[PDB]
């Protein structure tokens, strides 16, 4: 039931300082933790992202993770600073410089021992929970490092509950540093080994749906955070809220994983509305999935044309009518079969939650384990092959622990991950 | 190796034998009228 | 089941939520008390 | 720091005549809107 | 055809009728004749259960 | 006496009962208090107290909470017992492993306690109806557990399945049909009659014949509430031909491995064309014998009718029942199979349906449900099976169901009996 | 008339104690202040005073002041009287040698004249009722010394032992077993009948059958003294089968060793599930015989019962009483020993339970309390003396018991007595 | 009176051995020196140990055992052991240096300087017993001991005893659980002697009861010892028939017949229930019909060969306790109505069963817990051409460029040796198929 969320790196941190502003905007609660919603909904089932206090106080369930100490306070000077326990701000000294060697072999793994105690203590306090989240950056250091370190610790210890991961896949239009390549194929093959689903953010994706779904002059880090966000509440409305058709996280990772290593998801939102075209757009099914399966409306820049569909799920929010819904994927099924795998005859799981994103008459998040993000993989394995074939940026990395071996074995994994995405692409019955 | 477990299996499922025959029931009718013969001097 | 619909029925006996042994034989409810009218 | 205001936000539910009368109605669930006495 | 045994129904219902299981020890030994003999004494109030309930409930349908 | 214990196996189940008891208190006059405000005959789905108060003879149980903790916040809190209400903490994650194996295993017993209690406060349990859908993880998983324990412990006792198989197209999951090719299994073993209530055929009936533009899963299971009432209204209130479980249990199962049974109800009418039409007994049943009020998604001209028993509600004669009979054996387009001359049952009850406040249903003088096993029925586990074979060719999927206690050769044997099933299904329907 | 005496030694007796009296006065409509706003009813707990008001026939002994305080400024502090509530100035401190041997004999003298003085009020006395916790220091030696007393002053009155022994898994103290198995030495030889009621068997029954998060020891002692009054009630009351103490005590003692009974009381449950079931007396009974509506933790299926006793309350009928009876030997998973062919005591009382306000359990038109004499019990007796065993291969704690007057072979005496206890309970449980 | 001698060989034949001995005696009611103190409930001189142990002038009951591995540490362990005055001075052969996973170690260079002594025991034995149903040996193709001087030791007893009965419960190699590189090798070696000279080929691999113990016992981290255990309840509850009283008594000779159809088909599939621990023995109704469905379903089974996957040929139930006739037939009747359980065209009856008055014993410090009734499974079905699918396809596999072959070259064995191997196994393959096709 309960989920307890984990924030790696200075882009992890401020996206999961949006969620949660999200997150409590949805179920009522004041920045100071008190609750002012007016309905038995939103208390009904705060537990699952909230824990009470003495004084009444909701504190979320939630871990930060930097090893530059002035993100957190950062964090504190967000709007819901307030609201995290300040014993879960677990921050080193010295940053990770975008070293993923930094943040996972010297100093990520001195630090290590606090967060993992933090979150045991989460654990425990959850009376059962249902898993665990992450939000991070594989480009960073930090968010790559103790992200993936931090992944493989909480799967040791607890096998049998489910890892959620966000992972902001950086690309060469938004490549704002030089290690990109090395950070994602250095932790890629954690997260393959380490998280039952791992959905990708990229931010030229994310650059592109403000430019073009949502016609604004200039939107910021706190509208792509905003963005992410809403499909990450959404993601898990159905343990908060009741639905037709309830579903849960691990419907969703069973419905949308066909075979183990196949767990790397899309990701979107719906319905996104310029400022202006908002008020005569009519909110509807077919609205919604006309906007799901677009390319643009995907936060991840990778076209959906190219590649087929393994599987997908859509989590529609507000009070429906189940039989358009259901025939509103049927029919995309059937005029896109092109677009769908053939041996899996039906590729769309559709879940019901009753309570929408208050603001919303109607809403939809969509997740899909389609094969064009072997493309993202490749041009991040093109990008490794690049550097990494003249020791380009490898003695920053060597210097800290690592091995010149270790760097191919990424490059294998990543290699595998391609693979099996491309043969199954092109798979016949 | 799967194809070969699918070919087994394809295989058993050809071989899979109903629980009716049909057959089975048309010989246990005509020991039935053998019975019935047997008795009802008329 | 009377001839003026469901009613009451009269019965003879003590009524005693308090099943003391002394009291078997004294009323000691409003139940048991008829007065004139 | 600026956030742009409206991104995730009908104006049907935000802004109108009666918004926290439709975000109540809103809030309710299927069980409870269908299954009333 | 002759399959009564298996299939678990007799007339008189599936619960049997009291015996001597002394007399019918024949060189078994003690924990199958424990076995046979607790069998059978339970069989009996199993029976005598299953008649005060048919004849209880036979007595409050007439009631009703 | 002549009791009938429900159960309410997952979110699918829940719902439909939930619908069916709305419906029940409704047509007995029980308010969501559970009083009566101003004869025995709810006796058969509620137990009376000493109070004056009535109880639901049901089991709520679903492996995740969600679905029992909003029916308990609901308006029927005071109906429904706090117990036989159960709610687990992790649900089967539709998954049938999860559900039979993992998480089944720590429910059922305290399940079996409350079926035990609820059979214990009966006094003439005729038998037991389970709604589930077979296409989930808890409907599947933790409803083939509780079948089984349940046939090894009552014994030859009834139970009927009241279940919703997947449709042709209108499928929510994907591991789908992996649930209902393993929930083959339970049942065709631990069920004698099993009724298919796929949601596509409920929806294009309240598209073609009901007229409102947005019904949904309420609409759906206040319509299978209607139909699990018309089934048991004949035990439960006085008429000229009255049935109980068994009654038509013999009537409309031939053979044990044929058991799965089609479904149809009508008049289905909205109440701008209820009053405007004369809805005779002929025209009810003529309607209910046509694919258009068919209630599950199958098509009878492609099999052979093997027996039907309707169940006629309110002021049908017992002159309109075999009139109407005549005039379905006199049609063609409706064939029954060459052995089963008869193949009819009839049950007339006195009481006409009762319409949901706040419903799509009209208010009718008369109705009409149709249960009939047929030939036909081949198709939905042929369309199962091929899409069965299909994702398990290379084995898509199978991971989770083998990580959680499940081995290799329960898909095979799966797959074995389901193919038993087709093919004495077409060796029965088979002329001489 | 049918007078008797309550002894509550120590912390728990006195607690148990003001739960039974809480009980008591609000069965009889007794005000706390020992006034009532041709009643010969009271008489084996209240006598009448010079006042017109009642006084309780209860002596509260325990050599600290702090819980005997609580009672003289509690709500009961005008009923009770200032004597017959007797104050010490230091405990036992856990230590059976120290409440035994040093300053047990300083307060057994009053206690005995407290006694001295009920007894010569009292006119018809049956027996003493012991509450106390042999797991503790002043309930194991003051309790020993002053029931040694009385066995070897009032000849042979019924002594009736409801004492808490500490439970398998959670216990208060560390010294705990050492003072059960010292106690048991003399509890063996002086109490006619001993009824356990260790503390996790009621947290489970009061968790899983009352439905509270977080009951205490005040919803212990109310269950407690419910079980009390349950057994107190058929002299209290008359009814079909009226049984007193001595008329229970010989029916469920078959050797004079073995008198160590277990206990259980049905129906237990909240207000929220009191409205919702029929408790019938095959419901209550078989709840009873159950191992999870039972007040000590002797799983029955691990041994044979030997004798027991059931007191029914309220609109209980003997026909449906035996009905049970038969039932429960019909029952699988329980067994009676072979020497026990008849092995059932029946009591049927008129009066049904009274309900404490602002309290924990519903008012119930029947209740079913049962005190239970079975082979099961020697498991719990084998795990203490394991556990005196495990502290007694280190001399662990002997030091604080030798320094207070007890010898070092006392210890190893106690240990070979609850020895032949368990093999003599293996004795009489072992077949003919 | 039907004396059977046990002959143990390598390290698992010697615990196999030893859990089956430590079996045997608290069965029998013989302590560790090797007498009986007193049984008031067992009548005195009661012929029922005569079968297993050899009555001596001291009271003394000397098991009809020998031990045989050409390394000492396994039978030192035993000489050191809590058995030492039970077991003979000799009996318990110890060689000085072992095969090391080498048939050929194991059958030309090593075994050869033993073979004489242990056919010198054997004799010995033989001599001893008037009434010799036959020999149960007890060892695992795995090892190179257990393959080599198995074989060798198997050859002469049948070249001298003609044609006495021979059960030999061997410890196959498991689909991937495996303990031994060359063992495909020695495994795929000993099959000329397993089809030639052993009259019942018992399947007994590892991980089959490693799954078994982990969810049936529900315990997390058992060893070869639980193995052992469970084995050796297999084995007493298979041969208990002899020893006990029942209403159906059967011999080795008895049901080697019912279970072997033709000379090469004899390797046999076993499983046990119910098996149960302490906690779970009380947790299920334990009847004939219920314990028998456990049997019959495949997780019961102590060897990784699915009975859905071939054709069963014979079988037959070895029951336990207060079983009965009428609960076996009922049991029987059952498995007919069953479909997942189909037998073979041709063999119609394919049942046997036999029922012991005596329950299993259960060894303090064991996982398994008292039942009131028990049954074993031993059948021959045409599924188990799988194990050999396997086995030989990982043989070939490994002799595609003749790995580890030089090591058997240079002790004396001929390189055809394992193409012969390979040769017999595949006609161990197709006699299977074509008894398993249909008529
Ligand atoms: N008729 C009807 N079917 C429903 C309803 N709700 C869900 N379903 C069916 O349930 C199927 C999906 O299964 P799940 O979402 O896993 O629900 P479940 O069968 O209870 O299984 P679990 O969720 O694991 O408990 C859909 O195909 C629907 O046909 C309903 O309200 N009425
Ligand atoms: N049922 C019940 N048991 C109690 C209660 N209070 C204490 N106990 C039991 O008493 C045991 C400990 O002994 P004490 O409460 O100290 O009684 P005591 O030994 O006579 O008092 P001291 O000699 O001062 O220790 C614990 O193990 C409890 O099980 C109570 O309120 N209800
Ligand atoms: N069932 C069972 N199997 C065992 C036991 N001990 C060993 N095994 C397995 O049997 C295989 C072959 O056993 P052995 O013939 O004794 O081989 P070894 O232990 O190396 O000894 P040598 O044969 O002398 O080489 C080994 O690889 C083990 O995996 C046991 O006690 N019980
Ligand atoms: N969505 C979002 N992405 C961000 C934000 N800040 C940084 N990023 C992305 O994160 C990547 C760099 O991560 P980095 O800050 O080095 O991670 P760290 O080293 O672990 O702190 C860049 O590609 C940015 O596009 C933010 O506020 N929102
Ligand atoms: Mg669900
Ligand atoms: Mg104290
Ligand atoms: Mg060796």
């Amino acid at each position: 039931r309960e989920i307890v969320s984990c924030q790696a790196g200075q882009c992890g941190n401020q996206i999961g300082s949006k969620f949660w502003e999200v997150i409590s905007d949805e179920h009522g609660v004041d920045p100071t933790g008190t609750y002012q919603g007016d309905s038995d909904l939103q208390l009904e089932r705060i537990n699952v992202y909230f824990d009470e206090s003495s004084g009444g106080r909701y504190v979320p369930r939630a871990v930060l993770m930097d090893l530059e100490p002035g993100t957190m306070d950062s964090v504190r000077a967000g709007p819901y600073g307030q609201l995290f326990r300040p014993d879960n701000f677990i921050f080193g000294q010295s940053g990770a410089g975008n070293n993923w060697a930094k943040g996972h072999y010297t100093e990520g793994a001195e630090l290590i021992d606090s967060v993992l105690d933090v979150c045991r203590k989460e654990a425990e306090s959850c009376d059962c929970l249902q898993g665990f989240q992450l939000s991070h950056s594989l480009g960073g250091g930090t968010g790559s490092g103790m992200g993936t370190l931090l992944i493989s610790k909480l799967r040791e210890e607890y096998p049998d509950r489910i890892m959620m991961t966000f992972s902001v896949i950086p690309s060469p239009r938004v490549s704002d540093t030089v290690v990109e390549p090395y950070n994602t194929t250095l932790s890629v093959h954690q997260l393959v080994e380490n998280s039952d689903e791992s959905m990708c953010i990229d931010n030229e994706a994310l650059y592109d749906i403000c430019f073009r779904t949502l016609k604004l002059t200039t939107p910021t880090f706190g509208d792509l955070n905003h963005l992410v966000a809403a499909v990450m509440s959404g993601v898990t409305c159905c343990l908060r809220f009741p639905g037709q058709l309830n579903s849960d996280l691990r419907k969703l990772a069973v419905n949308l994983v066909p075979f183990p290593r196949l767990h790397f998801f899309m990701m979107g939102f719906a319905p996104l509305t310029s400022r202006g075209s908002q008020q005569y757009r009519g909110l509807s099914v077919a609205e919604l999935t006309q906007q799901m399966f677009d390319a643009k409306n995907m936060m991840q820049a990778a076209d959906p044309r190219h590649g087929r569909y393994l599987t997908a799920s859509a989590l529609f929010r507000g009070r429906m009518s189940t039989k358009e819904v259901d025939e509103q994927m049927l029919n995309v099924q059937n005029k896109n079969s092109s677009y769908f795998i053939e041996w899996i005859p039906n590729n769309i799981k559709s879940s019901i939650c009753d309570i929408p994103p208050k603001g919303l008459k109607m809403s939809v998040t969509f997740i899909g384990n389609n094969t064009c993000i072997q493309e993202m993989f490749r041009r991040v394995g093109e990008q490794f092959t690049g550097m990494f074939r003249r020791k380009a940026f490898l003695h920053w990395y060597t210097g800290e622990g690592m091995d010149e071996m270790e760097f191919t074995e990424a490059e294998s994994n990543m290699n595998d991950l391609v693979s099996e995405y491309q043969q199954y692409q092109d798979a016949t019955v | 190796t799967i194809a070969q477990e699918n070919a087994k299996l394809l295989e058993r499922l050809e071989h899979a034998q109903p629980t009716y025959r049909a057959d089975k029931f048309e010989a246990d009718r005509r020991r039935n009228e053998e019975f019935a013969a047997r008795a009802s001097r008329y | 089941a009377t001839s003026y619909g469901m009613e009451y029925a009269i019965t003879c006996g003590y009524t005693t939520d308090y099943c003391s042994r002394s009291r078997g034989a004294v009323v000691v409810k409003p139940e048991n008390i008829f007065y004139f009218s | 720091t600026w956030c742009a205001k409206g991104i995730f936000e009908d104006p049907a539910v935000t802004r109108g005549r009666s918004p926290a009368q439709v975000q109540a109605a809103l809030l309710h669930s299927t069980y409870e809107v269908d299954y009333t006495h | 055809s002759r399959e009564s045994y298996i299939t678990g129904i007799r007339p008189g219902g599936r619960y049997g009728a009291m015996h001597d299981v002394e007399k019918r020890r024949d060189n078994l030994p003690d924990n199958v004749f424990h076995y046979m003999k607790d069998a059978v004494q339970r069989e009996e109030l199993l029976r005598l259960n299953e008649e005060e309930e048919r004849a209880r409930i036979r007595l409050e349908m007439f009631a009703k | 006496m002549r009791e009938a214990i429900c159960i309410h196996i997952g979110q699918a189940g829940c719902q439909v009962g939930n619908a069916c008891w709305e419906l029940f208190c409704l047509e007995h006059g029980i308010q969501p208090d559970g009083s009566m405000p101003s004869d025995d005959a709810f006796n058969t789905f509620f137990s009376e107290t000493g109070a004056g108060k009535h109880v639901p003879r049901c089991l709520f149980l679903d492996l995740e909470p969600t679905v029992v903790d909003e029916v308990r916040t609901g308006t029927y809190r005071q109906l429904f017992n706090p117990e036989q209400l159960v709610s687990g903490k992790e649900d089967a994650a539709n998954n049938y492993a999860r559900g039979h194996y993992t998480i089944g295993k720590e429910i059922v017993d305290l399940a079996l306690d409350r079926i035990r209690k609820l059979a214990d406060n009966c006094t003439g349990l005729q038998g037991f109806m389970v709604f589930h859908a077979v296409g989930g993880g808890t409907g599947s998983g933790l409803g083939a557990l509780l079948l089984e324990r349940l046939s090894v412990d009552y014994g030859k006792k009834s139970k009927l399945g009241y279940t919703v198989y997947p449709s042709p197209q209108v499928s929510t999951a994907v591991v789908e049909p992996y649930n209902c090719v393993l929930s083959t299994h339970s049942l065709l073993e631990h069920t004698d009659v099993a009724t298919m209530l796929d949601n596509e055929a409920i929806y294009d009936l309240t598209r073609r014949s009901l007229d409102i533009e947005r019904p949904s899963y309420t609409n759906v299971n206040r319509l299978i509430g209607q139909v699990v009432s018309s089934l048991t209204a004949s035990l439960r209130f006085d008429g000229a031909l009255n049935v109980d479980l068994t009654e038509f249990q013999t009537n409309l199962v031939p053979y044990p491995r044929i058991h799965f049974v089609l479904t149809s109800y009508a008049p289905v009418v909205s109440a701008e064309k209820a009053y405007h039409e004369q809805l005779s007994v002929a025209d009810i049943t003529n309607s209910v014998f046509e694919p258009a009020g068919m209630l599950t998604k199958c098509d009878p001209r492609h099999g052979k009718y093997m027996s039907c028993c309707l169940m006629y509600r309110g002021d049908v004669v017992p002159k309109d029942v075999n009139a109407a009979i005549a005039t379905i054996k006199t049609k063609r387009t409706i064939q029954f199979v060459d052995w089963c001359p008869t193949g009819f049952k009839c049950g007339i009850n006195y009481q006409p349906p009762t319409v949901v406040p706040g419903g799509d249903l009209a208010k009718v003088q008369r109705a009409v449900c149709m249960i009939a096993n047929s030939t036909a029925i081949a198709e939905v586990f042929a369309r199962i099976d091929h899409k069965f074979d299909l994702m398990y060719s290379k084995r898509a999927f199978v991971h989770w169901y083998v990580g959680e206690g499940m081995e290799e050769g329960e898909f095979s044997e799966a797959r074995e009996d389901l193919a038993a099933l087709e093919k004495d299904y077409e060796e029965v329907g088979a002329e001489s």
